[PDB]
């Protein structure tokens, strides 16, 4: 397994599941009509499921809403994964409550060493959680020679053992109440010297705000 | 048949969970595997029919 623990039910209210017949990616609710996820999670038709804990059972607090507009970063590179970020506008606003809430965009870039919370159904039935720190760029660079750009950040452990895995992409990395990362890629999962790589959200706050205001 | 049909399925570095088809030589047929969402190799098909047509 990926080393996480089952999150306390609805303790990560901003977490969403992207579904096109089955769960294939995660995402984060940033306001009542928009979700942020990874660009490699793009699909022409996407249904967003909010308020989920067990994605295989109808629990009663879920909200199912179709994506109305899917906007990938204009500079996304499918090969290098640079700028792996995408915005999804929902068909209608969701009802915000205790199980369905938004997460704040970063005020600034969090420094290495900051402890964060990574969540996803990745490894799917129950939402998994993982407490892990942002790693220094130098360490990230050493683990993935020539593959890390300034729009990426490594989060995890160089000894491996704990990590996000397939099914987690697009999901949140929240540190001190702010969305600092988006699950993107890695070589394997929980492998030593190959911690997960995440889209560094603080580099896109203006793009996000500008895009939402215009759409 | 083409060499890429005999290669093991390639999940890739991305962490999405997308079900794709790949031709399994040992089994002599196309089965499903989890693709990560990026950098697909050739033994990766959106459908069994395309998988069997190409690697049958
Ligand atoms: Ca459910």
């Amino acid at each position: 397994d990926k080393g996480g623990y089952t999150c306390q039910e609805n303790s990560v209210p901003y977490q969403v599941s992207l579904n096109s017949g089955y769960h294939f990616c995660g995402g984060s609710l940033i306001n009542d009509q928009w979700v942020v996820s990874a660009a490699h999670c793009y699909k022409s038709r996407i249904q967003v499921r909010l308020g989920e804990h067990n994605i295989n059972v109808l629990e009663g607090n879920e909200q199912f809403v179709n994506a109305a507009k899917i906007i990938k970063h204009p500079n996304f590179d499918r090969k290098t994964l640079n700028n792996d970020i995408m915005l999804i506008k929902l068909s209608s606003p969701v009802k915000l409550n205790a199980r369905v809430a938004t997460v704040a965009l970063p005020s600034s870039c969090a420094p290495a060493g900051t402890q964060c919370l990574i969540s996803g159904w990745g490894n799917p039935d129950l939402l998994q959680c993982l407490d892990a720190p942002l790693l220094p760029q130098a360490d990230c660079e050493a683990s993935y020679p020539g593959k890390i750009t300034d729009n990426m950040v490594c989060v995890g452990f160089l000894e491996g053992g704990k990590d996000s895995c397939q099914g987690d992409s697009g999901g949140p990395v929240v540190c001190n109440g702010e969305l600092q990362g988006i699950v993107s890629w890695g070589y394997g999962c929980a492998l030593p010297d190959n911690p997960g790589v995440y889209t560094k959200v603080c580099n896109y706050v203006d793009w996000i705000q500008d895009t939402i205001a215009a759409n | 048949r083409p060499d890429f049909c005999l290669e093991p399925p390639y999940t890739g570095p991305c962490k999405a969970r997308i079900i794709r088809y790949f031709y399994n030589a040992k089994a002599g047929l196309c089965q499903t595997f989890v693709y990560g969402g990026c950098r697909a190799k050739r033994n990766n098909f959106k459908s069994a029919e395309d998988c069997m047509r190409t690697c049958g």
